[PDB]
């Protein structure tokens, strides 16, 4: 769980906001969702862990 | 002016906090045995 | 604006007129006042009162960064929609006559670090919220002012 | 309404949702052995942990843009007693202002990222 609040925090939000301020960014994605595994234990909906 | 080790993380939060003024915490990860128990305790150390 | 003396011209922070936004009808005229000297007068008329050697220019200030905060502009960025500003010298002018913290105003402006419940909730401000709270900001320091 | 897993979930969540509003800074430990002992690194245990942590993405990211993030005021204020004669006789855009003071203290053009709002700031700046 404290794991994907890393991810989180530290890639998707992250390069969001460098598309927006129009500074000289280009996206890069990481695979980097660890999710699901979490899912795997966690998600309620959808197919449940 | 000092190399990583732990009180820089410790003076950071209690520094930042008086000037960013985000709210500031610290968070220990890692497996069993990998060390966290004890850098939570010297941090109480630090601030008293 | 029209008064100003070079040295307080550039310490006090003045541009031309209508380089303030908030400031429409660009710069009607009055007549049979002249506002050009109508400031020297009104300057003299501190001296008589007893308006102390600093505080004139200080009274000067506070008018001048309510004056300043209408280039605060806010463009919809709009990739959060919660956009924020791009001039600096909007907030510069205005905080060197305020001397609030400089770092804390915008990041104020922006993130509210504020208050649900008991407690401290961020959050950043759309466009929408960015302008009309700093417009508040702008007007209320004049009422403080008098 | 809740359980343990939900309530430890949501326990966490008083925790991990005030966290996600608070400043995560992390104290990362690495194991380098299952052995319990003195000297014993395993390069792939701390490999696979590397992978699990998730690392060279975290070092990927970090060594890319720029942490830190805030406007360009904290430029002009804190350091105009820094270099006196810095804007002289006349004032213009805030960022090209500063850029004046940034220049006569040679702060450099990818330090900062001068940016629309924000002046995004990298490690140490």
């Amino acid at each position: 769980k404290l794991q994907q609040l890393f991810n989180h925090t530290m890639f998707i939000l992250e390069q969001e906001e460098y598309q927006r301020e129009g500074i000289e960014w280009n996206f890069i994605d990481f695979g980097l969702d660890l999710q699901p595994c979490i899912e795997l234990i966690e998600r309620p909906t959808n197919p449940p862990g | 002016e000092m190399p990583p080790h732990i009180y820089a993380i410790a003076d950071t939060a209690y520094r930042s906090m008086l000037q960013d003024r985000e709210d500031q915490s610290i968070l220990c990860t890692g497996e069993s045995g990998a060390g966290k128990t004890e850098n939570t305790k010297k941090v109480i150390q630090y601030l008293a | 604006i029209a008064g100003a003396s070079e040295q307080m011209r550039n310490d006090l922070l003045l541009e031309g007129f209508n380089n303030y936004t908030f400031l429409s009808n660009g710069h009607v005229p009055i007549p049979a006042q002249q506002d050009d000297e109508m400031f020297q007068e009104t300057l003299e008329a501190m001296t008589i009162m007893g308006f102390t050697e600093e505080e004139q220019t200080s009274i000067l200030r506070v008018v001048s960064s309510v004056l300043q905060l209408g280039n605060i502009v806010f463009k919809k960025e709009r990739n959060t929609d919660q956009a924020s500003m791009p001039d600096n010298t909007a907030a510069q002018k205005v905080c060197h006559l305020m001397g609030i913290n400089v770092t804390d105003f915008t990041r104020s402006i922006l993130t509210p670090r504020i208050k649900v419940g008991r407690d401290v909730v961020q959050k950043a401000q759309t466009k929408e919220q960015a302008d009309f709270a700093i417009e508040a900001l702008a007007k209320a320091k004049f009422e403080r002012l008098f | 309404f809740r359980t343990v897993g939900q309530l430890y979930k949501e326990q966490l969540t008083k925790l991990m949702t005030t966290l996600r509003n608070t400043n995560p800074n992390f104290v990362r430990c690495i194991i380098p052995n299952h052995e319990k002992r003195a000297g014993k690194l395993d390069a792939h245990l701390v490999l696979e942990q590397l992978r699990c942590n998730g690392v060279l993405e975290g070092i990927r990211i970090c060594r890319q843009g720029f942490p830190n993030r805030i406007v360009f005021q904290e430029f002009r204020q804190r350091y105009e007693i820094l270099a006196a004669n810095a804007i002289p006789k006349g004032f213009m855009d805030g960022k090209q202002a500063c850029i004046l003071m940034i220049k006569a203290l040679e702060l450099d053009p990818n330090l900062y990222r001068i940016g629309q709002s924000k002046i995004f700031f990298r490690t140490g700046v």
